[PDB]
This record gives C-alpha cells, structure tokens and sequence, in this order.
RNA sequence: UAAGCGCGCCGCCUGGGGAGUACGGCCGCAAGGCUGAAACUCAAAGGAAUUGACGGGGGCCCGCACAAGCGGUGGAGCAUGUGGUUUAAUUCGAAGCAACGCGAAGAACCUUACCAGGCCUUGACAUGCUAGGGAACCCGGGUGAAAGCCUGGGGUGCCCCGCGAGGGGAGCCCUAGCACAGGUGCUGCAUGGCCGUCGUCAGCUCGUGCCGUGAGGUGUUGGGUUAAGUCCCGCAACGAGCGCAACCCCCGCCGUUAGUUGCCAGCGGUUCGGCCGGGCACUCUAACGGGACUGCCCGCGAAAGCGGGAGGAAGGAGGGGACGACGUCUGGUCAGCAUGGCCCUUACGGCCUGGGCGACACACGUGCUACAAUGCCCACUACAAAGCGAUGCCACCCGGCAACGGGGAGCUAAUCGCAAAAAGGUGGGCCCAGUUCGGAUUGGGGUCUGCAACCCGACCCCUGAAGCCGGAAUCGCUAGUAAUCGCGGAUCAGCCAUGCCGCG
C-alpha cells in the first residue's frame, strides 16, 4: 500500500522436509482453512512420487517449481484512451508465488479424480518441463515477446 | 447524531449511578418501575425547589430517596407540612414505606441540571437567549468551574427557522474520561414549542 | 521537587523539553518585569522587529548601527561596524563599564575574547 | 390508536396469548426487553442517566 | 523609463443594456470605415482584493481507493426487504453512497396503525363539579361471531347518633348532566430529543500582539517527522481551547489476595472419571496490582524521528473496544417519546369478530442452499468459548422409525440442565453420473404451541425441480483478517431466524 513496502510473511517450515517452500505450496492447496487435508494431500502426493520413481519428492518438487517460474510477464499499463499490455521482469517472490499457484491451479484442471494423484502427476509433468502449469508460464512469456515492441515502458 | 451522554460515558469511572439497588431478573422490572413513578412524581412536585438529582437506594426491600434540591425550604414547608404530604404521596403511590431525605445542593451554580433549568425557566419567560446563556456560563465559572458550556436548541426568540445558540468558557474535555463533567438538560415549553437546554459543567480531574 | 518523584513519564518528556526552550529563549528576558527604559541593539536593521516595537511604545532605541542601517529610527547611534566580534565587544564592553561606574562600583573587564576567531 | 392501546395492554383478557409486552414509559409495543419492562429507546435513554441500576456501556 | 510632486497644451469620461445600432452626413470599387443618438428597459452593470467551494489545474500526502491476492454477488432454487402491479384492504414510514434481513430484538387472533362487517358513546384512560339511585365486591339468565344490549341474583366491612329505633358517612361502583378526555389524522422547512453521514478524516477555533482602509491575515504558509494541527526545526508572534493522544473496558506475560460449586501435582484410600481423605500447588475464577518508556545498544539525523539489534510474554500506537471536533447535509424520525401549529368529536375516538399487512405478469437489494471427489453418506471417536434457565432449563427411564408423549431426579444454578459443538480423526459406502451431487416442488400420514394453524406456524416420517461455477458489471477482506465450521443469546406461547448481536 501507500506508506511502506509491506512485510512478506515468513512461513513456518515444513514438519517433514523442513522446507518453507513446502508450506507455501500447501497453503495454496488449502481451501477454507482445511490445512490438515491440505498437508495430507501434499504428502500422499509425495508418496505417489515414490511409487512412480525412485526420486525424492522434495528434489522433484523443487524442480517443478523452477520450471513454472516465469522470466517476464505482460503487466497492464495505461496511456489514457487505449491500453497496452507491457512486458517486464518478474520478482523472485512473485515468481515463487506464481509458480505454486499455477501448479495448484493446473493440477486441479487435471482429469484424475483424487487430488493427491492430480498434484503428483502435475508435479511430475512440470519437472519434466511440460504440464499445464508450464503452458501457463509459457503463455506468459509468449505474451511478453508477442509484445516485446512495447518494452520501452518498463515500469 | 453524535456526542454520547457525558454521564453514560462515565458511570463506573468519574460519575455514579442515580439509583443503586440490586435485583435479580424476577424483580428489577418492578423496582425499576417504582423508581420511575417515584422520580416522575418528585420531578413535577419539586419543580419550585430546583431539584438536581433523585438518588434512590434500596435495602431490606425498603426505599430511601435522597432529593438533592437547591431550595430545601420549599420541599420542607413551615415546620415540615409539605414534606409530610410528600412522604405520604410516595407511600400512596408505592404500596410501601419510603424515606424521603433532602440534601441541599451546596452550590447550585455547579449543578448542571439547575444551571440548565434556570436558563430554560428564563427562556420560558421571554428572556433573550444569547444573554441568558452567556450569563449562566459567567455564573458557573465565577463559582469556580474549570469550564462550562451551555446550549439552547432552536426557535430562539420564536423564529420559524430553528437554530442552536451555544456559548462556553474554560475546558470542557468531553473525550476525557477522568474529567467529571456534570451534565444537565431541561425543556423550555413555549407558545412556539420546545427548546432544549444543555449545560456542561467541568469541575476537575482524577 | 518531590512532586517530580511522581508525574507520568510523558510529563517528564514534555515538561523537560518545555523548560528547555523556555530556558533557551527567555534567559535574558526575565530579568526585566517591566518595559525597559531603552533598548540597545547591535544591528538595528537585522533587529528591526525589536526596534519597531520600542519605537511604538516610546521607548528609546540605542544602537550600534553600520552603513546598512536607517539611522533615523535610532535615537542614540553608535555609528560603527556591527559585524566584527572585535568591534562589538569594544563598544558593548565600554558601554557596560559606563553603566556600572554610574550605578556605583567600577570593575575589571570580563571574559569576552573566548577565542577571537 | 395509542392511549387506549397502552390501556388495553394492561387488562388481561380471553386467551393468554392475546397479551403482549408493551413498554412501561413509551407505549411502544416493539423492542421491549422483558428484563427491564422497557423499549429499546426507553432503555437507552435511562441507561445513560444512570437510572438503570448496574447498567453500563459495554466494551470488549 | 511615476501611476510621486508640479506647470503647459491636446484628447477623452459621466450607471448598465438598447449600440458602435438606427437616422442623417462624410469616405470607400466592395467588404465596410468615421461621425453617432433616442424610445424602451434594468437597479444595477462594474474594479480590486478576501474567505470559500470547484477544476477533464499543479505539488506533496493518505484510506482495502486501485493495484497484488483469496473468496463472493450478478445466473439456479429458496428465504427476506423493496419497486411495481393487484386488492375491499394489501396500514405507515425509510429512497444513491448514508432507503431496500432498514423502524420490526418475533404480523395466525393480540400486535395493528389498514379492510369489511357487528357494536360503544363522558367514553378503554385522566382531573373535577351537580344529582334520585347505587354506593366495595361476586354470581349465574337470555341474545349474539364476539363485542355488546337486555337480565336475575348473592349483599354493605366503613366514619358514625347508639344500649337501639333509625340515622348521618367516606372510599368505591353503575345512570343522567356538565366541564373534558381520545386521535399511529397533518406538518421532520414550526420543533426538542435521539440517530445517520462526510469522518476517527485531522481538522475547527480563541485571547493578546503584530499586518491590512477593510473583508480578513498571521498564529495554523515553510523544512523535516508522525496514525494525527504527533513531535521537531524555523518564523511577528507568545499562548490557549474544541479535536488527536492519554485517563476507561477486553485480549496478551507475571505477582498478591482468595480455595467452593472450580483445579488435582505429590500422598492414602477407590464402587475410575477428583469418587473420599487431604492440598491450593498448578488450571481456573475475579479483584487489586506490576509490566513497554524508543528505556537500553548500533547506525543515520541539527532535532523530532527513522533503520537495525539485544533483552522481554509483549514493543516502536502490542491486538481489539468504548470514544465522533466547529460544522455539513432545509439528512432521518410528529408512527418510540416529547412538542408549536393545523384538523376529527354518535367519529378521523373506542370494543369486537373476520380479513389484510403473507396478494404475483414482472423488476431490484441483502442473504441462504447449491452445482459436488480438497466431495457426499453412514458408523464410531474427539478438542471450545460465550450465554441462557425454578410455571423455566430438563438429566434418566419407558413407548414411539421419529417429531413428540408418558413417567421423572437435579438445579434459587462455577453445583443441575439446555450440551450434541461442528468442521477434525478413524472405519466403511459412492466412483464422475444431473449422480448416494442438490433438496426446490408436490402427495400423504404424524407431532407440538395455542381459544384457533383455511388464508398463514414450526417440526417429524415415507416425490427428487433448477442448478455442470454464472453476461455486462459488481462486493468484502491486509492476519488469527478473509475463507470455512459449528455454539449462544435478545424478541419470543409458537415461529416463517437463512436475519440480528455475540461466542469460539
Ligand atoms: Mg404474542
Ligand atoms: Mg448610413
Ligand atoms: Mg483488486
Ligand atoms: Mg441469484
Ligand atoms: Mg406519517
Ligand atoms: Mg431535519
Ligand atoms: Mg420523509
Ligand atoms: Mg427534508
Ligand atoms: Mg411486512
Ligand atoms: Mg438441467
Ligand atoms: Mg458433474
């Protein structure tokens, strides 16, 4: 807001892997404060990453997140009559946030019926450079670039 | 629509109840009703006496009423005939036996209700309001108030356009909760309807 | 004061600061409880608000004014430099000397020259 | 219909149901609290004067 | 380089409009120029400066204002308020924000202000005067839907003439007469009181001084800083007041007091639930206190303050309340109340029975339940807080599939009860389907409240609508917040509460 930069909330680390990044993601899976369900959904899903590969879920998790972060996004800026979608950098923080949200949002578009499978497969696909999360992210750099002409308003 | 009742705002702190009894759910209803027919009767009969309060205590289901007047002379009578009937009137209207004590309001010019009543009485008798007001405030301050405010509502001098002539001196820190701002409110009934009068007397702190 | 024993912390902060600026601005001006009988100003243009006030109360104005100033609004002028510390001290000191002598009890020249530049 | 309705409220009639709360100063029939016997206006007006014993502005 | 001080000479003005127009005359190729009125009309037109307000002006600065987000409304059913239509009546008010789950914290009769019809008039209510009777009170008889009208009885305590005849008598009640009552009939621009709102925004003023012919200005323009006219610095100002803040309550840490109905750490006993001894330590309860102040450290800064650090349960206003300046809005309310004025008087007053405020071709606001798998059902198992209750909360039996009904303890309630908390957890069932999603609508059979549930109550038990996430648009929220899950209360016989205020 207007006065100051606003403090970013330090999340409490994860109770299993001890990663702050896992509770973020869990907090995105969470709906109506039903956090038990959420973390219960994320851990089942980590076990699905075992059954379908001898890889640690954390490693693969961290790899999905890295492939869904965007580099640049169109951010809407206004002239005063007509409006230009302008391309520009993405913050570290914003990247993480975008990445986890898409991941979740993407995972729940999926056609399998349990959430834990949906989140696992979508994690698997995204670390393999191509889920629906990755399209979103791609779409977003293909929205910049499609508009690289207007990169001289970089606000 | 604003400013809350400077008495209601104090109550626990700074300023005390005008009725202090206890009653449970089954009882409050009826004692409160009495209180009210009590205050109501004394409110009109002891008009000439200039009454500021009508405090009401109640113990072994027996009722003591302190009437804080400026003119005990008037409530009493010559040798106390008037206060006789007054003690009997209350008893008539309450099925009970009621102590009725008088208490001189030491300085009536620090009694917000009285100051207010006086200005109201002045108005009812076609006195100039602005002056009446301003004087009331001089009287209060002369009598050692730390501050005083007086407000006459509207239809001053009989106008079609209702108004609101205020006037004040010293501090009247209404937001300050340790203050001890007596407050008072009388009507002026007139040929031309009602004007309300508010007096605030500020007396000291802690 | 044994009243300072008590008193909120907020009163301490507020009252100390208050005194402090009182102390600051009113140190000289407290010793007189009456309109003076004359004022003595160094730069009367620099200090023209003060000259204006005296002029208005029929108080005599004495000043050490230099070429910058309007002598017509000074009753007793010391026409001379009013910017050199050296020049003022000369004239402030001899002027005060004159005062004491004339009040009874001639004296020594006081501290002035603290470190003259 | 008011003065005679504050009156018909006191008489208690055929059928116990027909009786109703009705404020004790205001004749008001609505928003009368059974503890005080008072309308919600009446109760505020008195509360502020310190004429409802015990009753205080609440704040938590 | 006068708009100063003066002399010379020229030109021009004499309220605004009519109008630089008309007429005339002169000039011009023409366009038009110059010269230039009046009627009539207005009570001004106008200069400059002042305080505001305003800007599709500027600078600086704020708020869930946007932005970033998360969840909704707008679509569907239904609940509810409103427009409108309708009606005998669908009483009345509220109208952008700030009217529309608002007055209403409880419309079947009551409420109730409306409609119909049946009834009453000194009246349902008050103060008082005159008079034959009656003089408290209480009971049935007709006629009625009920009011009411008509009726017939039981039967005078009291002051007192008194040992009584008999006779004075005050309460009190009916009959008629007189004053008077009654009016939710009108006016919220006649009002008071109370409320909304701009806005918890950071403002609004004053006394003296000083500036200005004056309105007025300074103070309160500036620089910094703050949540803040908060503070600092500066300054023809120095102060002060209403506001801000603080003083008040709740929540967070700890202490002292207190130890039952509350607690149970170590004992001892034990029909297990602290049940008995013990004990108040801890938890609580609730009353009084302590505790935070940029106080300390580092850095920046002239200062105020800021960034960071340490300690501390807690910092930089710790988190929430209460609290609303001078004023604004011809804001809201004569239907809470009060009130000036206006109006009604076998009626615009009053009583009743019934209807209506619940009407439905539509439109809108606020909500609820949803469309499902992060879900739904069933079983089992947990963990709250704040409230409420002795014509009331109801344990526990029993009967009933059940609502509920029979019994029937305990509880003037830190004792007993409402009480099951739900979401959660554990089992199991569903397997993507208009479905074991969703529960509208409709049929039946029951229960309960109440004189009475047809219009019109809730609840229980055996059809299964729309709806596959909602257009333009639009709302809420910055943290224990939103989101989600239940719990309690006021009103209240019952309840149309999915509302409200609270609690976790
Ligand atoms: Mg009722
Ligand atoms: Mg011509
Ligand atoms: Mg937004
Ligand atoms: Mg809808
Ligand atoms: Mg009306
Ligand atoms: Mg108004
Ligand atoms: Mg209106
Ligand atoms: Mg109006
Ligand atoms: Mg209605
Ligand atoms: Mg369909
Ligand atoms: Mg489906």
């Amino acid at each position: 807001a207007r006065r100051r930069r606003a403090e970013v909330r330090q999340l409490q680390p994860d109770l299993v892997y001890g990663d702050v990044l896992v509770t973020a993601f869990i907090n995105k899976i969470m709906r109506d404060g039903k956090k038990n369900l959420a973390a219960r959904i994320f851990y089942d899903a980590c076990k699905i990453i075992q059954e379908k590969t001898g890889q640690e879920p954390l490693k693969v998790f961290k790899q999905a997140v890295e492939n869904v972060k965007p580099r640049m996004e169109v951010r809407s800026r206004r002239v005063g009559g007509a409006n230009y979608q302008v391309p520009m950098e993405v913050s570290p923080r914003r990247q993480q946030s975008l990445a986890l949200r898409w991941l979740v949002q993407a995972a729940n578009q999926r056609p399998e019926r349990r959430a834990a499978v949906r989140i696992a497969h979508e994690l698997m696909d995204a670390a393999e450079g191509k889920g629906g999360a990755v399209k979103k992210k791609e779409d977003v750099e293909r929205m910049a670039e499609a508009n690289r002409a207007y990169a001289h308003y970089r606000w | 629509g604003n400013k809350i009742h400077p008495i209601g705002f104090r109550l626990g702190i700074t300023r005390d109840w005008e009725s202090r009894w206890y009653a449970g759910k089954k009882q409050y209803r009826h004692l409160l009703l009495e209180d009210q027919r009590i205050r109501g009767l004394l409110e009109k009969e002891l008009y000439s006496a200039g009454l500021a309060r009508v405090d009401i205590e109640r113990a072994a289901d027996n009722v003591a009423v302190t009437v804080h007047v400026a003119k005990p002379g008037v409530v009493i009578g010559r040798g106390g005939e008037r206060i006789r009937v007054l003690r009997e009137e209350l008893a008539k209207l309450t099925g009970k036996n009621v102590a009725l004590n008088v208490q001189e309001v030491q300085n009536p010019n620090l009694s917000a209700p009285l100051v207010a009543q006086r200005v109201a009485e002045q108005i009812e008798r076609r006195f100039a309001v602005r002056r009446a007001i301003k004087q009331a405030v001089q009287r209060v301050m002369e009598s050692g108030a730390k501050g005083a405010k007086v407000i006459v509502s509207g239809r001053i001098g009989g106008a079609e356009q209702a108004r609101t002539e205020w006037a004040a001196q010293g501090r009247v820190p209404l937001h300050t909760l340790r203050a001890n701002i007596d407050y008072g409110f009388a009507l002026a009934r007139t040929t031309y309807g009602v004007l309300g009068v508010k007096a605030y007397i500020f007396l000291g702190e802690v | 004061s044994p009243e300072i024993e008590e008193r909120p912390k907020k009163e301490q902060v507020r009252l100390k600061h208050e005194l402090e600026r009182l102390q600051k601005y009113l140190s000289g001006f407290r010793l007189l409880k009456r309109l003076p009988d004359a004022i003595f100003v160094v730069d009367p243009t620099k200090e023209a608000i003060a000259v204006r006030e005296a002029r208005k109360l029929f108080i005599p104005v004495i000043a050490l004014a230099d070429t910058d100033s309007d002598p017509d609004l000074v009753d007793y002028i010391i026409p001379g430099n009013d910017d050199a510390i050296r020049s003022i001290q000369l004239i402030l000191s001899r002027a005060v000397d004159l005062i004491i002598q004339a009040r009874g009890g001639v004296v020594e020249p006081s501290p002035s020259y603290a470190l003259v530049q | 219909a008011r003065k005679a309705l504050i009156e018909k409220a006191k008489r208690t009639p055929k059928f116990k149901v027909r009786a109703y709360t009705r404020c004790v100063r205001c004749g008001r029939a609505r928003s009368v609290y059974r503890f005080f016997g008072l309308c919600r206006i009446c109760l505020r007006e008195l509360a502020h004067k310190g004429q409802l014993p015990g009753v205080r502005k609440a704040s938590w």
